[PDB]
């Protein structure tokens, strides 16, 4: 089955940059799926933060955080990684990525990561 | 590793390996020159289609639900090809067709007199 | 919308299929066979993967039929036709070494073109009673017995046919699957299949009723068969252990040289002398006591609940209700009902020889075997038993054609094109600049 | 793109056919996933596109979207359903969320 | 000004070709001509194309001669070899059926070898005058015919030569353009031209005046030759209508055999029962006359008046003076001088059947046929017609040779090679 | 389908299409080694060129106003390849010769040690 | 003027590779197989070298770059001596014991390249 | 450094290779050499190049051999065999001539199955003596001699071996290479190599001892051998300049046949009217002698010892010590003893004339040649001597089996394989 982890996930000073990554060895190496990263506040449902067309590299970050969620992916290593910079001070949110699988419609986001947090402040 | 060791894995692992007497007289010269159609019939049909060279090559031709209406998560991590060929194995000539077609007009668009000089 | 057809090249996928495999390693078989044989074939196991194999209705035993056949004529064109002895055979009792009778054989005479083709010689030649026919009742006139169907065809003394291990090789494109399933019958579905370019040597042995220097089971006794419970199929049984078997014609055939024409010329037996006895030959008894006994072991699993009987061949010509084989080039038609004959240190089953040979089912063609000199003795093992069917069940030591012994060697293998081209959807459209 | 929390609340007694209701500001699929977990944990689909029930789920607790209308439906409430309904606007890269329905039980 | 130079490839032309084509499906043919076909029709008008066409110069006509020739040495080679049979015959008037007087029959007698050299055994068959000839005069000693120039060999009884449709078929890069114009003559433009893999099965049925089985014309009856003027030309007559043609030997005949050597043995006529007329070949008056006289009709666009004649056949052998059947295993040659006569219930032709011939226009290799036991009737369909001219103007049905056979249903079929590759001008530079 | 006009874009059939008893067997082997032969040999030649993989191909040979002396409508669409072949521009030995010349300075450039372009 | 470069300098002869490629191909019974033979043996040696040119990748190529290094065992010269004074014939007999050695290096280079090019596909 | 490893395909490189040429031009060589040859070949001259060339291993020698022997025996196939005149023969003195005096021919009469079977006639004909054998002592029973070993072929009427010449062409892939040095002498390199697809004219003569009609050497007299100091070696000897030879046979035969079967007839000598000398060659004195002498002014440099000699031949039988010519259809042994007998207005060589030819030194495959009705001459030019060696040093005149005519010719050129792919290091890297 697909395991989907995150790691990297800080606490990081407002304004600082942080790389949170994940990998999903045990899922297909870009040859299926899509990346994809959302995220919740506490408080708060969810948003598609950022997006990447992994089998190669088309980005499709949210406007959100156009400037810093600047999401890349290594199907080499079966890995991704969103290491955004310049956190907002209100920045603090949990991070999970997810599989965008899909057949001939929109994607499932099937397969949701561990979701470790980060929690940005000033 | 090896020739067709992968025959038995999903089609995702598998496709990461890619990579890998005149009575006697007569029957050898019809060995060595089927031989040599079988590997022209596949450099042709790679050539036609703008595959050349390539073992991975996307076209511009979309996936029809009809020839199969899987998702891609239950294909390239589950089925192996032995059973893919199986599945849409019906379709063959349609899809070589369509891939002949969409090169072509490819081609038509390249070499058109509008925007081209 | 979002799903775009993407060309895999080299996708492990075959389909099942017929095509011309080629042969590969002074004698015929060596000469045929000029090929090279691979030092170190690499056999690779395809994990997760079964297969279907038919061993009834593999093209790789017919066409290793026909090129048996092929090879067997093209061998045998450049010799001397002995189509000029179908002369009038005036034949006495021969009397050879002692003051007694040499049954099987007769002492003819005959009139012979001298190289000149106006002026005739008579000549002399030892010939034996299977290969000589009476002409009429109570006359001493005979003719050779097959000059009433064909030529029959000398073949060249510097030519052996003594079989070679040969190896079947697919050509470019093709494959050959192998089932390593120890107790795998030769039909339906087969575990563990591996992919090799050649087949292990096996040698084109002709021998019926019992095969000769074949392959030993992996595992315990196998019985083959199609549709086992059909009286109508042939039953082959595969034994794990084999048995022991040495023939011996314990005398020495003179050799005469008669000229046809020109640069033409036919061995003939000059004389016989020797320990004059039919040719026998010694099987052990408590080996084939036992061997038999574990067959029928394997065989009640199939007819459970019934006496398994044995009797000798109910019919047919001397080809097939005797074990025929041609070890030295010396062609020995045995008695094996003194081993298929039960009601489940040696045994001594004689031998007769005949010299005129019609193999297989050719029918328009024969062989003229020269006499061979010199006190002959051959040694084989028995590594399978080919049986028929038909509250006792009787067996019999009957056969088919000579596919036979090759499907026993070929059963495991399957020749498949391969198809390394295909399409899988995916999610990546061409860029297209 | 947009939707709305149209069941911005959403309990139900246990044992009573429930929906929570999603209002897009567009046509679109309506993929949909429960929040049938802890903070920080993962979160799972309900259905894809229109109707496609999600795997190792329920398919009673389900129904089809159309238009811009759409609903998490379920079979009957129960506190293994008391999960928050997630609706996204499954047509749209980066699909927008409309914020999960209570949906308790 | 700007114009560059392009390069196509899989450009739609081609040009005249001569390749080897390949012959599609115990019988000869069907083992020759072994590929399967499925019906595949493949007619693909080229809707634009006028191409021409001649049937004169068509080399699969000369091909399909030489596959036809070699088929049948093919198939006589595992056959008995009749050398032994040219020996010295004793020949008398054959008797059968109470009379000993029977017209074209002898009764003889010969020493031959049996499988035992040392030993020989006299025999007796029945052989035709057209297979003996006598020795010297005053004496009924007699050699077959062919024994004095070459080897004659006995066709295998066992196989069949009936003449099964077979297809002509283009290999990759050849193409088969079939003119589809009802009213073609042979030669010249052809419009409405077609593409096809193979020709449409054509029956290799030979014949040496009437032109039996095979398609009839769609349109009126036409007339083909090289040249029409020209008196050193064969003219045919493809008809638009068939004419239908029974022939028979009612006559029942026994076979012997004779054991020549080892394996082989020669197969020989035993005794006649029945009467003595042979073949009864016959057309309807109602059919002929009224075909001859359309033929005439269409004669008279190119010999406009009333002197228009037909004559018997002229002088040569018989291979080419009378008319030749392949009926079942036997080989007739009727006397058509009833039909070709006239100046512009049925009609009877009585023919002779001959067992040692040489085929074609090929000399030696004589074929032998064994003689067919029980009586024989054929049936067959007049299609055409083989014209010579030798003031008044007289046709002759005779003339040509063994290709002429085969021209009549060839004549709409050509083969080119695809060409491929070409330039042409475009507006854009290599990038 | 030979009629029409030039401005075909049909060309993928007329590809596809090709490459699919001693006395036989050697007749039938001619004929699958020259059709063979014949494959090979407009493949080497675009493949001397420029053209290589591509069923249109444009190169750095100038057009000749002597070869057809037509515009480029006239030539597209008021005549097919059949009619243009045959009676114009039919003198392809010299474009032949040219495009080799031109196709083998180009790759000489490419590679000039003073200027890896 | 085929062969006509065979003694002119290495870079000289660079200017007639596509006259010497452009012959290689063109331009009973026992003699029908020998003639057979020769056909088929000529296409097989054609192919065999367009074989190894795709996978070193030099697909339509007559000279290509590439990824791997040369090695001054093999020939410890400079290009002004090797590609202007010395002709082919000359050196190739210096390459005869480490030709296997350079192609193999050649292919190995091309399955990285293709690696990585699979890896990271081009898309939309 | 840089330096990248750069792929070249097209490069004008060779390797020494074997391969099989074709043959490029009733005849029986035109017939099978079908091929068309260029009406105006071209020859590449191929500058700063060199190349060794070796005759003495060159395959192509081998190759001409091995086709011409296919073709011969071929050619034999369609036509009458003579198996059924293996019989016991009468041979009286032969009469042909006006007091009975040939002694060199004997009348034969037989009897023999005529094509019609079950009748037998006595048949005869006139038969060399060098053809028959007696079959005891003292007894007038004779047979044709290839009648216990194999049996004999009649040659077939109407096809002519005449010695046209033929062109042996390269297949796609290779070339030839010649050499065109006039002095080249043997095994080694050649400094002035141009490259040809196909060979000169060859014309395939069957000679002995002495070389006829054929090229002549460019330079001074060559002589060339695998070693010329070594004895049991061929030293084939090319002259610069052709001694002219007339043979004749002066006299007229008229030729009878025998029925043997259908399709079948045995020619044979029916009459011979003339004189007796059976034939003879007329060769120049003084040029013989002037011919030799410059041959030994060029053989003393190998061999710089006086009074070098020449013998007759040593001995063997009539194929080995005789001359050989395929004069029309009659098959000439004269008698060299004439020419070669020295220490260092012509020459008559008497000749002998036999009808059972052995081909080549093959067993059996014997061919039976037809009279040749009327009078014949044939002139040829000697091109060459073929002599081999055994104080003073002594040449006689032998040969081999055929291989060392064919050598004469091919000795300047190569077979090579094409090898269009290499690599060089370049500047520019991928
Ligand atoms: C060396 O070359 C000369 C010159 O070509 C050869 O002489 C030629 O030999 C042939 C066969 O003997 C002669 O052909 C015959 O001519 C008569 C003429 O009436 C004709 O009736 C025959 O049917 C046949 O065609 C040819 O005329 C003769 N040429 C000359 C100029 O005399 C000579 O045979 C060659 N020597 C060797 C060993 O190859
Ligand atoms: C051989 O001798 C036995 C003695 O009983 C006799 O019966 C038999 O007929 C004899 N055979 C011949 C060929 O003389
Ligand atoms: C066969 O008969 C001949 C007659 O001469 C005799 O010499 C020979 O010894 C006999 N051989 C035998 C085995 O009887
Ligand atoms: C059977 O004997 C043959 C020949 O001696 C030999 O190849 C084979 O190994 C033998 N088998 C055994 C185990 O005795
Ligand atoms: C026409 O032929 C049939 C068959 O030979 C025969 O029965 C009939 O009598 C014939 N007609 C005439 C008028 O003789
Ligand atoms: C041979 O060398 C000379 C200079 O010595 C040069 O001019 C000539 O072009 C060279 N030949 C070839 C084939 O390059
Ligand atoms: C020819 O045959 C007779 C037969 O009587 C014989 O005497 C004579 O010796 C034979 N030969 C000669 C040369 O006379
Ligand atoms: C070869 O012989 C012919 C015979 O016609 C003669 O014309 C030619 O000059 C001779 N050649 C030599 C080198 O003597
Ligand atoms: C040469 O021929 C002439 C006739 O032309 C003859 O008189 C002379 O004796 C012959 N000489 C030789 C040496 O053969
Ligand atoms: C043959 O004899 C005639 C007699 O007139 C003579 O003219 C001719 O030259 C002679 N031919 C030969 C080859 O001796």
């Amino acid at each position: 089955x697909x395991x989907x982890x995150x790691x990297x996930x800080x606490x990081x000073x407002x304004x600082x940059x942080x790389x949170x990554x994940c990998x999903x060895x045990x899922x297909x190496x870009x040859x299926x799926x899509x990346x994809x990263w959302x995220x919740x506040x506490x408080x708060x449902x969810x948003x598609x933060x950022x997006x990447x067309x992994x089998x190669x590299x088309x980005x499709x970050x949210x406007x959100x955080x156009x400037x810093x969620x600047x999401x890349x992916x290594x199907x080499x290593x079966x890995x991704x990684x969103x290491x955004x910079x310049x956190x907002x001070x209100x920045x603090x949110x949990x991070x999970x990525c997810x599989x965008x699988x899909x057949x001939x419609x929109x994607x499932x986001x099937x397969x949701w990561x561990x979701x470790x947090x980060x929690x940005x402040x000033x | 590793l090896g020739f067709l060791g992968a025959a038995g894995s999903t089609m995702g692992a598998a496709s990461m390996t890619l990579t890998v007497d005149t009575h006697w007289g007569i029957k050898q010269l019809q060995a060595r020159v089927l031989a040599v159609e079988h590997y022209l019939r596949d450099q042709q049909l790679l050539g036609i289609w703008g595959c050349s060279g390539k073992l991975i090559c996307t076209t511009n031709v979309p996936w029809n639900s009809t020839w199969s209406n899987k998702t891609l998560s239950e294909i390239w991590d589950n089925m192996t090809w032995l059973q893919w060929d199986k599945e849409i194995s019906n379709y063959t000539q349609i899809i070589y067709g369509l891939l002949e077609e969409s090169q072509n007009q490819q081609e038509k668009n390249e070499t058109d007199n509008l925007t081209c000089d | 919308e979002n799903l775009w057809v993407t060309v895999y090249y080299g996708v492990p996928v075959w389909k099942d299929a017929e095509t011309t495999l080629f042969c590969a390693s002074h004698n015929v078989w060596a000469t045929h066979c000029c090929v090279p044989t691979d030092p170190n074939p690499q056999e690779i196991v395809l994990e997760n993967v079964t297969e279907n194999f038919n061993m009834w209705k593999n093209n790789m035993v017919e066409q290793m039929h026909e090129d048996i056949i092929s090879l067997w004529d093209q061998s045998l064109k450049p010799c001397v036709k002995l189509t000029p002895l179908c002369v009038t055979l005036n034949c006495t009792n021969a009397t050879a070494s002692n003051s007694s009778i040499i049954e099987g054989m007769k002492n003819c005479s005959f009139n012979i073109t001298t190289e000149l083709r106006d002026k005739r010689e008579k000549k002399n030649a030892l010939f034996y009673k299977l290969d000589i026919v009476q002409l009429d009742g109570n006359s001493s006139q005979y003719r050779l017995i097959n000059c009433n169907t064909s030529a029959i065809t000398q073949a060249c003394p510097k030519v052996s046919f003594e079989p070679i291990p040969i190896h079947y090789c697919a050509p470019a494109g093709f494959a050959i699957l192998k089932c390593n399933n120890k107790t795998f019958t030769g039909t339906g579905p087969c575990n563990n299949v591996s992919t090799v370019q050649c087949t292990h040597g096996i040698k084109p042995v002709v021998s019926t009723q019992l095969l000769l220097n074949g392959s030993l089971a992996e595992g315990e006794i196998i019985i083959r068969s199609e549709n086992i419970t059909d009286n109508g199929k042939t039953i082959l049984v595969h034994l794990n252990e084999s048995v022991k078997i040495e023939c011996t014609r314990p005398n020495n055939k003179t050799r005469t040289s008669i000229r046809i024409g020109p640069g033409q010329a036919f061995y003939a037996t000059g004389q016989v002398i020797g320990d004059i006895r039919e040719a026998y030959c010694n099987i052990s008894e408590s080996t084939w006591n036992e061997t038999l006994g574990k067959v029928v072991k394997q065989l009640r699993k199939h007819f459970p609940h019934k006496n398994i009987t044995f009797q000798p061949s109910s019919g047919g010509d001397l080809e097939v209700t005797t074990h025929s084989f041609n070890c030295g080039g010396e062609f020995f038609y045995c008695n094996t009902s003194g081993l298929f004959n039960s009601t489940w240190d040696s045994i001594t089953l004689p031998c007769r020889i005949k010299q005129i040979i019609n193999m297989w089912q050719e029918v328009g063609r024969a062989m003229y075997a020269p006499p061979i000199q010199g006190n002959i003795t051959c040694v084989s093992n028995i590594t399978g038993l080919i049986l028929t069917r038909d509250n006792t069940e009787t067996f019999r030591p009957g056969g088919g054609d000579m596919r036979d012994n090759w499907r026993s060697e070929l059963y495991k293998y399957k020749v498949v094109k391969i198809e390394p081209l295909g399409v899988a959807p995916t999610a990546c459209k061409r860029r297209v600049v």
